[PDB]
């Protein structure tokens, strides 16, 4: 049962924030009902196993997930995979099992500080109810809510661009790169 | 056989069983899964091509490959030819229910209480319970969905409204 | 009296004003304990004591007139006239307590809970509580009453604050 | 003595007061453990041990004078005189334990349970802790050496003073 | 002893205590599984293996010294002497299993369930133990699987306990 | 109950910063998932007891931990052990239960002021996003993050040398001493 | 609640420096864990009440502290106590609950200028890290840290004398007086 032991070791090195990010990045293959009570890496791994995206012979999805959160030490220690191999694998078209849209959203999310978050919340006061603008909400919560009310999606980006333009412009660079990639 | 049936009945989930009962309600309840499968084998058509589609409807590819020794290709071909077993109405209902949290169903049972008794709905119920209660009240059908669409719009879930519109356009 | 407007009002209010609203309607819903805003409003609707005038009065009390303007399209003048021409849903004692709670900072709650530490216990006051919570706890001991505000008067005088003492005396003279 | 009075009393109280009341009444109902406070009150009424004065005493133990003023239409002085006259159902030991539990914050009870983990084995409360200690036949209204020693060790001397004063009263 | 004695015992026991008692007497309930704890006690009494000494042994095993003092008026020394002298009703295997179950937490037991779902394929630890016994994967002579599982979850104190017990029994 | 009382007394004499230092120093024997919900020394001692690295008859690891954080008064009071005994014991090979690399990291971290911290964060803008370069972070958090992204392993130190060369050079002396130890 | 009101009045007049001095003076009566979150006089009074060292019957401790911190106006206003009474009480053996070690340390701390503090820090920068030797740090923090590293204590005072002899002798005179007292 070494596979289960390896999975447990991998899961034991995750805090709350990494678990939240992983949960967010799996919205494309996990329904909200199956995701509401998830509070540990083991439960998420079981959920992925239920859809047969994770097994001994199939580790690509886990590798991509761990790569996207930059936890390279976990990749190298247990999965015996280096950065170059993952970069080459993701460079190959058809190997991408996660939309670059979500990846771009997550990367943008990582580039906001608390003051920038407050400025973003203040800017989006007009179009969003204060109930969804709770001070406890993070960027990912706002993104999930906006996607829920279909005010922001794959083709709906103009409000996002306008709001993000105030804080920074490299965000516009990332958005333009993603658009050109499509 | 019988061992495969025992594994199937023991490897499922209570909410999964509830979803299965809700889906099989369309064909036309047995509290246990085993009795329902016996009924399907006896009166209905307990074909492999049908059970595979039924399990694929609930995203259980692990049991699909483990037990049937078949991948998603067979069920994909079966769906492409014809979805004999289930209806797209039930499929859309289950898909909508799969995308709601506790707050969503709480708001739904609060709002729909306008013309439903408090004891009729009771509490601690899933979206399938709301759907079957509305069916008993006889105002929700695969052709009449305007009231449901409006109620959904009220709780600010417009992506699901677009999904409803897309389903209505398809059929 | 739809539940739709009820949900709209509930979502449009922060948690800060939720507790104030629960405190303001404590007397009317006194035979039962209300857990949150939605359940309290449901109880009022079931009891039949909830109407559009009651909701407008409560919104005026919490001072969210813009919500009435956007939803009910009603200004503060109309609700003020309605309150003048109709019995008050909320006692002046309750609104006085709420205004006092609003008119203070966290720099004073520590001093106040220290002053009345004899009556209460360490565990009860260990967690952070608002002024209205302390008022409710004092009421549970029957030490503060709408017709009996002497202890609160003394405590307010003890913190070198007298404008609130003048407000309390004004309410007493209003009796 | 109406059952509706009982229901009103149950409605007025919250979960914490219910827990404290259950702990207080645990001793008399040693034969039957009531999972619910309503069941406890019904049992007391059936046994006849619940009366107007008994209810007033029980409510006063929880420090809820609003109900007495409103429902029972009584003050603290009349019930105090009655208790000075009528024998009390609860022992001074139980109320002392409740008072001690009132003055301990959730931080230090963790320290106490960490100290006492040697003699036993999760959101524990002080009342639950003393119930567990009673179940293991370690803390009794007679002997209180363990609690006094542990309280002294954690730099809580006022509770030691209270326990000593109670002991000198006996 | 009498019917009222066992009735009081059933009344005073807790659901977790009843479950642990049912698990513990599984070895002596080999002939038939009793659906009820009181049914099990009646069967044991009618089987002749149940006596005052046996009842005290069970109560000590479930750590209910308060009932023994209140009901049977006995001390821990008496039951210790009875255990030392009279033959032990149940194997220390069950005692060790129960003690281990007293320490594992909900997160811990869930992690263990995820670990051991590989060989198999809400449930408590004791339920997992009885499942493993049903599959005949663990026996009072074989513990290497359980030892390895406990080692993998970084709970080494239980491994030390198990090794010490295995040394003691042989 | 003298042992537990002594442990409680020891725990009563530590601030938040000492607790953070201990949590950082015990990362090898404690995974992150258990590390996160710890806000007092008592829970940490419970975990160590669970792993049987500390008991009534075994106190070596606790003594090592207390000495490594430069807290000798507790050692002489509640353990009756001075600096000489601990140093002599540490002289014994195989008794250094803490890898010297962690000790070196802690020592380096202990010799940086606020201005030096700001300079370090400004200099680490090369391969690290500014989100981890916010002023909230401390040096130990920077080490943890760098260790996560396999840029500061036990054998990977040149980046650390390059960044530290911009503030002080005695740090290079410390690193050279550590290397000479290996 | 007159007594509590008087206590609050007494605590009102205290400032940040007075609060810090009081926090230092109660080291043997308040361990670090309780000491750290203290940021007002009221919390300190509550903690003192916990150990039954301040109440209606016994008020000697508060008078002793106020006399030590040289707040005579507060003593004569809110306590109806004179300096002569305090001196008479302190003359009686066993009445003082503050170690003369701490008293003389505080007295030395009160007799240091900024230049003298800088000279002390420069003289004792060899054995102490610069982070604890920050300019904002006063003499009390340095003394606390020195007590932590068992380099300064009742049985060891030579280092203190050697450092203090570089500026003034009257401080060494007070040290000699304390030595001869015990």
């Amino acid at each position: 049962m070494d596979f289960s032991r390896n999975l447990y070791d991998i899961g034991e090195q995750l805090d709350s924030e990494d678990l939240a990010s992983l949960k967010f990045l799996s919205l494309d293959y996990i329904p909200q009902r199956k995701q509401e009570p998830i509070k540990d890496a083991l439960m998420l791994f079981q959920r992925l196993q239920e859809k047969r995206m994770l097994e001994e012979s199939n580790l690509s999805f886990l590798k991509e997930l761990l790569f996207r959160i930059n936890r390279l030490d976990l990749l190298i220690t247990y999965l015996n995979t280096r950065k170059e191999e993952m970069e080459r694998e993701l460079q190959t078209p058809g190997r991408a099992q996660i939309s670059a849209y979500r990846v771009m959203l997550y990367q943008i999310s990582e580039e906001v500080s608390r003051s920038e978050l407050r400025s973003f919340k203040g800017g989006l006061q007009e179009e969003i109810s204060k109930c969804k603008l709770d001070d406890d909400m993070n960027l990912l919560d706002i993104f999930i809510e906006m996607e829920k009310r279909v005010i922001l999606g794959e083709g709906k980006l103009d409000i996002l661009k306008r709001v993000c333009a105030q804080i920074n412009k490299s965000l516009l660079k990332i958005i333009n790169d993603y658009e050109e990639f499509s | 056989s019988a061992e495969v049936i025992h594994q199937v009945e023991e490897a499922l989930d209570t909410d999964e069983k509830e979803m299965l009962l809700f889906l099989c309600r369309d064909v036309a309840v047995p509290p246990n899964v085993r009795d329902l499968l016996d009924i399907l084998r006896e009166r209905g058509k307990l074909s492999v091509g049908d059970l595979a589609e039924l399990l694929y409807r609930v995203r259980r590819f692990d049991l699909l490959k483990r037990i049937l020794k078949m991948d998603r290709k067979a069920v994909e071909t079966h769906l492409l030819r014809n979805p004999h077993l289930v209806s797209d109405y039930r499929v859309l209902m289950a898909e909508i229910g799969e995308d709601l949290d506790k707050s969503d169903v709480s708001s739904l049972i609060f709002l729909m209480k306008d013309y439903m008794g408090r004891g009729k709905i009771s509490k601690e119920k899933s979206f399938l319970d709301l759907v079957v209660e509305l069916e008993k009240l006889n105002l929700v059908a695969p052709d009449q969905l305007d009231l449901l669409e409006k109620c959904l719009k009220n709780i600010h879930r417009i992506d699901l409204k677009t999904k409803i519109q897309k389903y209505k356009q398809s059929v």
